[PDB]
């Protein structure tokens, strides 16, 4: 296996100048072997990306699955974790910069057919990765407008080379 | 049922400890007192006729000084060799993840040795002393966070200190050396500086059949 | 006389250097401790910087629909503004729109738009004409409409504004809604008041009444950007906590002699308690209705 | 096409459906507040009002009789609709149930409401409230109607 | 009938990451007023829910105590009282349920 994601919340930074900006707390959380499919934690974690920890906890908490009750649990975790070992002053000053969901280490059992035939089940277990980060949850990239499309066509038409020649 | 038990080079106490004087740090029995040290502090010297506690102070002022700076560095190694085994978690336990920035500046009034107790033979054969030492020095601290940010202290700025460190050796052992044990805060201390975040303490999270009751 | 974004300037720059005065005068951390006493999350405490932190800290503290929620506070029983620094141990309870007597909500709520309306008000006229503001009077919101008394000038004394002017009017109080400013609050001595004000009689008379009233001469300054004003109690967080505004209508007062004060109206909606278009179509009308204090 | 079918295909069956609701529906009288999922609670809603129609026909109606001896099972419940839960609502015309949506069950997350016979004994379900009359938009809406009594 | 050829992860990822198949996001969540637990604005808040289901199910554990076995349900009326309650001249004849704990707020 690898385990690799929990070894980030122990990075020490060197100290950080007066004159700096003053560098968001990042905090790496994570549950492995989880009894569930990765491709159905992966609705869960993408639907939970971006947002701030309140309004993913709540999302969370109104969705109807099994994983969003596991992805609750690991997000309570982690925001306590951010104030109680990194140092973040407000429990509500946090968004998810990253969610996402792995394979697991899984079993196969036989699955009996009809006739004299068998299938292989697979006992599908995943991880739910997440890291936060300090600060309010950034500003959605907003939609191209029509002033955008038109620069970037003028860029375009006064880009254009004489092709093949001196 | 093995022949084999822990080596133990340290105790988990103080013996007999010193209840700091109030008025010893806004000031700028005693027979008994010091009849209980001297008694010990021949013990001691039964033990190994070399020592002067008037040689101790200066050589505790240094333990000290390299003990902390070994915080700054994390010289674990160094810091087993000055402090003892029940000094060092709760000396790296709460740092291990943070930069810690210690200088000592000056000394305001020297080192007294100001008690010294000797425990009794039946520790598993093995005989510990234990001395006392007033100190009030002028120190810097600055502790920083897993990201570099400040959260406690400041940089430059010496703020006045009183401590009273207990460091311990163990008498009969071949190799004993003079190591940090703990530290005495009085009771009377000083409040400390405060932190640079803001803090909330949870109330009460009650289950649904319960009331809140203040 | 003063150019009126010299005026601007120098009300800015004296306001900037009180408040650095207050922060120095508080300049080593201390820890206050809050507590929470409101319903939910029952007694919780704070402990808080002196004269730094902030009921909106201690809300953030507690979760983002408290911070989203909250538009005033209840420090030891008297309403506290949002962005309004704390300057003892005490106990705090977060106020919002929906609550069984939000009245202390609706006055912060009205004051704050009056202030809005005011603002756009003195920075709405050509450069040629002179504008003055005299007071926002405290309305009930059962009347139907904030309300900012201005003098105008002498040679607009025959001028009433078109439906044109109004719209714009309040088109320049959506763009301070879409600047989403915090409405910034200063305690301050009533001679810092006047200096700032000092270009400005009746500033200076509104100064000298509520110095007056109060016993060490604290009055209290808003600043929304780089309008500020003399009010008469708390406001709300942000102009963000606006959704739906207008300026209805413009009334000229009765007595004509001295001088012209006109009464600018307007209506005003929270994010919070939007209505629909039919109802505040009537209630359009009913803020274009004169108000009498 | 289902065009003006009212009632639901539930249970085994039409027997099903009626020995479903009429379970549903003692629980009810014998409890009077349960919870069952939100469909079943709506189909059995409609018969609990139906019951204190007749229970308000009374005992002496050998119809009425008939009718709860149907309805409940358990037969001690008959002399409550008649001598109790009828009685309490003498005073009313028709609005006897109170149907309200709870969570969502934890096994099969199914839609779940409670229903309750007003009156009651038991304490009272976190009802929803309209917003106070003190807010802003309720004083100026009641600025609005002063004003328009005046005007009129 | 069976697959003639193997699909892509391009052409899975387009099926499976449409924004139909993604999780909406809802608009539906408030703060419940009397406990700051969160409610959806259509369904009862959870928390003071089984806070008056919990109570509910004391009053019926002692109902059951009272009335003492099967098919004995009571011809009057009930009510609950609690420690330092007396019966009020309006609940006369009605079966006392007696509950030993200070009356809830909330039950009136
Ligand atoms: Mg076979
Ligand atoms: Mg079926
Ligand atoms: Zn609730």
């Amino acid at each position: 296996i690898s385990r690799k994601w929990e070894k980030k919340n122990k990075i020490v930074y060197p100290p950080q100048l007066p004159g700096e900006p003053r560098r968001p707390a990042e905090i790496y959380h994570c549950r492995r072997q989880i009894k569930y499919s990765k491709d159905k934690m992966w609705y869960l974690a993408k639907l939970i990306r971006g947002m701030s920890i309140d309004q993913a906890l709540a999302q969370l908490e109104f969705n109807d699955k099994k994983g969003a009750k596991i992805i609750k649990e690991v997000l309570l975790e982690a925001q306590d974790m951010a104030v109680r070992d990194h140092n973040v002053e407000f429990r509500s000053n946090l968004y998810i910069a990253e969610s996402t969901s792995g394979r697991g280490q899984c079993l196969k059992r036989i699955r009996y057919h009809g006739r004299g035939r068998f299938g292989i089940m697979e006992k599908v277990y995943c991880h739910y990765f997440v890291k936060l980060v300090e600060g309010p949850p950034p500003p959605p990239e907003p939609p191209k407008t029509a002033v955008a499309h038109a620069k970037e066509y003028i860029q375009q038409l006064r880009s254009r080379t004489i092709v093949h020649t001196l | 049922k093995s022949d084999r038990s822990i080596h133990l080079a340290c105790t988990a106490g103080i013996f007999d400890a010193y209840v700091p004087p109030e008025g010893d740090a806004r000031i700028s029995e005693r027979m008994k007192k010091t009849m209980a040290s001297q008694v010990s502090i021949r013990r001691i010297k039964d033990y190994d006729a070399n020592f002067k506690i008037k040689d101790f102070p200066e050589k505790a002022k240094d333990i000290f000084i390299e003990a902390h700076l070994c915080l700054n560095n994390s010289d674990h190694d160094r810091l087993h060799t000055l402090v003892t085994e029940h000094c060092f978690p709760d000396m790296t336990w709460d740092i291990k993840y943070k930069t810690v920035r210690w200088s000592f500046v000056e000394s305001l009034e020297p080192s007294h040795v100001v008690q010294v107790r000797c425990s009794s033979m039946m520790n598993q054969g093995n005989v510990y002393g234990q001395i006392t030492v007033r100190m009030h020095t002028r120190q810097t601290l600055a502790i920083y966070d897993r990201f570099g940010r400040l959260m406690y202290g400041q940089e430059d700025v010496p703020k006045d200190v009183l401590e009273y460190v207990v460091f311990e050796k163990q008498l009969t052992n071949p190799y004993g050396s003079w190591r940090m044990h703990t530290k005495i805060v009085p009771p009377w201390a000083p409040p400390k500086q405060p932190i640079l975040k803001t803090v909330m303490i949870p109330g009460p999270q009650l289950k649904p059949e319960e009331e809140y009751e203040e | 006389q003063l150019s009126p974004t010299e005026l601007t300037e120098m009300r800015n720059d004296l306001f900037n250097k009180e408040k650095a005065r207050q922060l120095s005068l508080t300049p080593r951390t201390e820890k206050i401790e809050v507590k929470h006493v409101g319903k939910t999350d029952p007694g919780t405490v704070f402990v808080m910087n002196k004269n730094i932190s902030t009921p909106y800290s201690c809300a953030m503290h507690l979760s983002e629909w408290y911070c989203r929620k909250s538009i005033l506070a209840l420090v030891d029983g008297q309403p506290w503004d949002m962005y309004k620094p704390l300057t003892k141990s005490c106990e705090i309870k977060f106020l919002t729109f929906k609550d069984c007597d939000p009245g202390e909500v609706n006055k912060a709520y009205w004051r704050s738009c009056a202030m809005m309306m005011g603002c756009v008000i003195e920075r709405a006229f050509k450069d040629e004409y002179m504008v003055n503001l005299v007071r926002a009077p405290e309305v009930p919101v059962i009347s139907g409409a904030f309300c900012y008394d201005v003098v105008l000038d002498s040679k607009l004394d025959e001028w009433m504004p078109t439906k044109e002017n109004l719209r714009s009017f309040t088109k320049d109080a959506h763009a301070l809604i879409y600047k989403d400013l915090p409405f910034e609050t200063l305690e301050v001595e009533a001679k810092v008041a006047l200096e700032i004000f000092q270009h400005s009689k009746y500033k200076v008379d509104f100064i000298e009444e509520k110095a007056s009233q109060n016993p060490e001469r604290i009055v209290k300054l808003h600043r929304i950007g780089d309008f500020i004003d003399v009010s008469e109690g708390p406001l709300i967080p942000r102009t963000s906590i606006c959704f739906q505004y207008e300026v209805s209508a413009v009334h000229n007062l009765q007595p004509t002699q001295p001088s012209l004060i006109r009464r600018f109206q307007g209506v005003s909606l929270p994010v919070h308690l939007r209505a629909h278009f039919t109802i505040w179509d009537k209630l359009l009308e009913r803020s274009r209705k004169m108000v009498t204090e | 096409i289902s065009h003006g079918r009212v009632f639901r295909r539930m249970g085994l069956g039409p027997e099903s459906r009626i020995h479903l609701l009429r379970n549903l529906l003692t629980g009810l009288v014998r409890h009077e507040r349960i919870e069952a999922p939100w469909a079943r609670v709506d189909e059995m809603r409609g018969y609990a009002e139906k019951l204190i129609d007749y229970g308000k026909l009374g005992d002496t109606n050998e119809r009425a009789m008939r009718m709860a001896d149907f309805w409940l099972t358990e037969k001690d419940l008959i002399p409550k609709l008649f001598q109790v839960l009828a009685p309490r609502y003498k005073d009313q015309t028709g609005g006897y149930t109170r149907m309200l949506q709870i969570p969502n069950r934890s096994l099969d997350r199914a839609k779940m409401a409670v229903i309750e016979y007003k009156g009651n004994c038991l304490p009272p379900l976190p009802l929803p409230r309209r917003d106070s009359h003190l807010t802003l938009l309720n004083q100026l809406l009641q600025g609005l109607r002063q004003d328009l009594r005046q005007s009129q | 009938a069976a697959p003639k050829n193997r699909r892509t992860i391009e052409v899975n990822r387009c099926r499976r990451r449409n924004p139909q198949k993604l999780i909406k996001v809802k608009n539906n969540i408030d703060v419940c007023p009397e406990c700051g637990h969160l409610k959806q604005k259509h369904v009862l808040c959870a928390y003071c829910y089984e806070k008056v289901c919990k109570e509910t199910a004391e009053i019926r554990r002692q109902i059951g105590k009272q009335e003492g076995g099967p098919f004995k349900a009571p011809t009057i009326e009930t009510v609950v009282l609690y420690t330092g309650e007396t019966p009020s001249e309006q609940d006369q004849g009605k079966r006392i349920i007696e509950r030993d704990r200070k009356r809830p707020s909330w039950f009136t």
